């Protein structure tokens, strides 16, 4: 489809956690979602939150419809469960790597299904738990998912990093290595 | 209100 | 693997040259099984699983009336709002050149994604030796891109990476002397 811009509400429900998600993306970047637990709209940037609003009940009402529709399709499909599609993983820094200068490492996990995933940052074999963040499970036009994980870090010639990824389509956890080279 | 974005309403399946 | 069933919905608005096209997609696992496309004007079953749903939805006049109105009532409305904010987002690229033989023009933290990055050697544009990544989406409403030039340095050569972007008054350049 020809388009200068694509604006998409994307939502899903499923048996396992996360059991629901309701978000809006503009040109493939997530602009807001509805936190279904807190029943509140969450804007990605302050630029958006100050200008825009969205009634969270609109997200909750749509998720209720999807959950009903999921129950129907489980019956109509004779409980068809899809094959697991394992993720592709890439790790790259946000800024040019300068030893001793603060940076952000990004782990992009792509082309996987279902949207059930465990991700851990490792540094020299050990989990890093501070200075981390992550995206939602983001939609793809082929109905698989992708996701971003972030780690604040100070680059150093020594350190080896891993983005360790767990998914049902994998024979064992996937460790994608990165070093400042 | 701020500038309010509009929703769409998903349709209920026939069960 | 554990028992797991997934259902997805999408409501997509395609803005192009003043027009709005609306698709609403119903997906079981990864099988799109029914959809409404405003170019089409009614629901269609995408697979056999969608035949009951398309038939039923297409029999409800109020639903078709609502969906046929979405381009003008929902898509155009939200697009006008995004014209006031999202489409005015401008984050200026940072530019760094470093050697790797390649010279790397690393352009970071910019928005929107459309950008032109060009290499010049002694004032002459160099294209045949340019290996570019794709645009890299960072997921945080910024992009980056690495535009690398295959190079054979010789003393005196002056390389310049020039970046053009809507956020800039004028193109920005970084020079590297061999
Ligand atoms: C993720 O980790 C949890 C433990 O916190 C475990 O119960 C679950 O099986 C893991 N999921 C996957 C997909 O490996
Ligand atoms: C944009 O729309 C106008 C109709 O108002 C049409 O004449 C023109 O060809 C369109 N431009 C493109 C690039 O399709
Ligand atoms: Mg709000
Ligand atoms: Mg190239």
């Amino acid at each position: 489809i020809k388009a200068d811009h694509v604006s998409t509400y994307a939502a899903f429900v499923q048996t396992h956690r996360p059991t629901g998600e309701f978000m809006f993306e503009f040109d493939e970047d997530e602009q807001f979602y509805v936190d279904l637990d807190k029943k509140e709209t969450v804007w990605h940037l302050e630029e958006f939150g100050r200008a825009f609003s969205f009634e969270a009940q609109g997200g909750l009402a749509n998720i209720a419809i999807l959950n009903n529709n999921l129950n129907t399709l489980i019956q109509r499909s004779n409980h068809t469960q899809a094959a697991n599609d394992p993720p592709e993983v890439t790790v790259f820094p946000k800024e040019p790597v300068e030893l001793g200068q603060p940076n952000t490492l990004i782990c992009h996990i792509d082309r996987f299904f279902p949207p059930v995933l465990n991700v851990t940052w490792l540094c020299n074999g050990e989990p890093v738990t501070e200075g981390v963040a992550e995206s939602l499970f983001l939609p793809r036009t082929d109905y698989s998912f992708h996701k971003f994980h972030y780690l604040t870090f100070v680059p150093s010639a020594e350190d080896v990093y891993d983005c360790r990824v767990e998914h049902w389509g994998l024979d064992q956890p996937l460790l994608k290595h990165w070093e400042a080279q | 209100k701020n500038l309010e974005k509009y929703k769409g309403k998903f349709v209920r399946e026939i069960d | 693997t554990p028992e797991n069933y997934v259902y997805q919905g999408r409501q997509e608005c395609y803005a192009f040259n003043g027009t709005q096209r609306f698709l609403e997609r119903y997906i079981y696992n990864r099988e799109e099984y029914a959809r409404f496309d405003s170019d089409v004007g009614e629901f269609r079953a995408v697979t056999e699983l969608g035949r009951p749903a398309a038939e039923y939805w297409n029999s409800q006049k109020d639903i078709l009336e609502e969906k046929r109105a979405v381009p003008d009532r929902v898509c155009r409305h939200n697009y006008e709002l995004d014209e006031a904010v999202t489409l005015q987002r401008r984050v200026q690229p940072k530019v760094n050149v470093s050697p790797s033989n390649l010279l790397v023009c690393h352009v970071t933290d910019f928005y929107p994604g459309s950008i032109q990055v060009r290499w010049f050697l002694n004032g002459q544009e160099e294209t045949a030796g340019v290996v570019s990544t794709n645009l890299i989406r960072n997921g945080d409403w910024t992009f980056q891109i690495l535009v690398m030039l295959e190079m054979t340095p010789q003393q005196g050569d002056v390389y310049i990476c020039q970046v053009e972007h809507t956020s800039l008054d004028s193109p920005v350049t970084v020079e590297w002397k061999a």
